[PDB]
């Protein structure tokens, strides 16, 4: 317990040497240690960034994080790291075990001193943005804000992660172009969602586009909407090719029979008010 | 005496600030084997989070309680997944199922693109074949079963198997609104094979069916012999065919109806 002194390193400015004398002289030392690797805007190793700092057991996690520029930090996760030792009184010091300096020594010193603490070295690893909140989800999926988004929630709806949010979003704003890019991926909850919408609001232009997408392949989802809409709106003029009001017959001009009425014969080009089986035949004539 | 240095002040990251209480919209849409990071989690919270997200394994990713959930399964049920295209998950509490998240509830997640896999085929075959029929759902199911043609081996066998099962069923009585939709979609397929299958199914129908439903295709001879006289097809005038339900016409008759003016 005497002549504590901090000797400069030969090369790494972060690296230093801690010299010391003792009441028992056999414990004399020249310990190599590093501290405060500069704040990083880049990576230590492939996909990795390891600050030159020992996180003593019980020390706050953020102390590892203090040596990374916060923008560059958003991507990286902190995982476990290899055992290291530190000087309690100067906690966060990385002791290097070289030569005379040996694990025995250190085990022993601790037994005799409270000048030794231990922990794990800071090991960061690259993944992607974390996104822990509902609004964060809504922003990414809707594309009202895209900047700090992971690929899973920002791939133009290629994967399905956004379908839950877009289910509710698009019910409200069916005309939203992004709701339409979403629907264009033709996965079942989008198509289903628009069958519900158009069953109520077929007359909207977005329902035109709805029909335009789902055909040819997923036509049933349009037929379903046409059926219900025209069931719910008997007063609408555009319905009478699909549900013609003779009490016995609303099936009168379905399928092959569609070419019989002059109205349903192409007048306007509006596919949506004729069922798929129907407007197939319109052209066939 | 000691040359003391206090550590540089801590500056956290997003991961460190994350809170699983806020993360249900983040966690539910996660896929199998995708590590969903959730922030430091205290030990006395681990059970709540394991309760809520039973399809996930709870993992410790790092120091200070840093943690993640790793999806292991989709344990949502056919009754709740198959009878809807609406929803990919539901939250369960006290024997009840709610679309919206409630605290205390346990999340169950539906298998992705499940209808294209054919794992709903045994449920809907039952469900749609009864008074449990939901027209919209049940039509949709048959529509999209056809679309599995260009997809996956699993979905193509599905398609095949179901098609076999539906042939045998609808031969018995093609009136049952499920078999009406089946025929409707064969017509939409519009190949030799879909046509001759319709004729095959239709040609096995019962005594009453044909007189109740296929008078256009099975005219009385008095009717039939008038048709010979005119170069217009019978169908273009025969009152039995203007009325008739197109899903029960044979192909010839179905074809012919299109040729009039």
């Amino acid at each position: 317990l005497n002549r504590i002194k901090i000797a400069p390193g030969i090369a790494d400015i972060r690296d230093k040497y801690m010299e010391l004398g003792f009441n028992y002289p056999e414990y004399n030392r020249a310990v190599k240690f590093a501290e405060e690797s500069y704040t990083y805007y880049y990576e230590t190793s492939p996909g990795e960034i390891k600050p030159k700092f020992c996180l003593i057991d019980g020390m706050s996690i953020d102390h590892c994080s203090s040596f990374i520029v916060p923008e560059f930090a958003k991507q990286y996760v902190l995982i476990h790291g290899e055992p290291c030792s530190s000087f309690k009184f100067r906690p966060g010091s990385l002791i290097y075990y070289q030569n005379e300096v040996t694990p025995e020594y250190i085990k022993d010193l601790k037994h005799a001193t409270d000048y030794i603490a231990s922990g794990q070295r800071c090991h960061f690893i690259k993944k992607d943005y974390l996104l822990g909140d509902s609004d964060s989800v809504a922003k990414c999926c809707s594309k009202t804000n895209t900047k700090h988004c992971p690929k899973i929630f920002n791939n133009n709806y290629k994967t399905e992660h956004c379908d839950d949010f877009m289910t509710g979003f698009c019910r409200n704003d069916p005309g939203n172009p992004n709701c339409l890019e979403w629907l264009r991926a033709k996965r079942k909850p989008a198509m289903s969602t628009y069958s519900d919408i158009c069953s109520k609001h077929m007359d909207a232009r977005y329902c035109s586009e709805f029909i335009r997408i789902i055909r040819p392949d997923y036509f049933t989802f349009g037929d379903t909407a046409l059926y219900v809409f025209c069931n719910d709106h008997k007063g609408n003029r555009n319905c009478w090719c699909a549900n013609y009001p003779k009490s016995n017959s609303g099936d009168k001009y379905l399928g092959p029979r569609v070419c019989w009425l002059h109205e349903c014969t192409d007048e306007s080009r509006d596919r949506k008010w004729l069922y798929y089986n129907q407007d197939v035949q319109r052209t066939r004539c | 005496e000691l040359p003391k240095r206090d550590p540089p002040p801590g500056v956290p990251t997003d991961e460190m600030l994350l809170n699983v209480d806020k993360m249900h919209d983040v966690i539910a849409p996660a896929k199998l084997l995708e590590y969903v990071h959730i922030g430091p989690l205290a030990k006395d919270k681990e059970d709540k989070v394991k309760k809520r997200y039973p399809e996930f394994r709870l993992v410790n990713t790092g120091p200070g309680g840093l943690s993640a959930l790793l999806r292991q399964s989709y344990n949502g049920t056919a009754p709740n997944c198959c009878r809807t295209f609406n929803r990919t998950h539901y939250w369960k509490k006290d024997g009840k199922i709610s679309d919206k998240y409630e605290e205390g509830a346990v999340l169950e997640s539906c298998w992705p693109d499940v209808h294209d896999t054919g794992k709903c085929d045994v449920d809907l075959f039952d469900w749609c074949q009864g008074d449990t029929f939901d027209r919209n759902i049940c039509h949709q199911w048959i529509g999209s079963a056809f679309n599995r043609s260009n997809r996956t081996v699993e979905g193509q066998q599905s398609l095949i198997n179901l098609y076999n099962k539906m042939q045998t069923l609808c031969s018995k009585d093609a009136s049952v609104p499920i078999c009406e939709s089946f025929l409707h979609h064969l017509r939409a397929h519009n190949t030799e094979d879909s046509k001759e299958m319709i004729d095959y199914i239709l040609r096995q129908q019962s005594a009453d069916f044909k007189q109740k439903y296929m008078r256009c295709s099975y005219p009385t001879r008095d009717k039939l012999e008038e048709s010979l006289k005119y170069a217009e097809p019978r169908e273009c005038w025969d009152p039995e065919c203007s009325n008739a339900n197109v899903n029960f016409l044979l192909t010839r008759n179905y074809n012919n109806l299109g040729l009039c003016n």
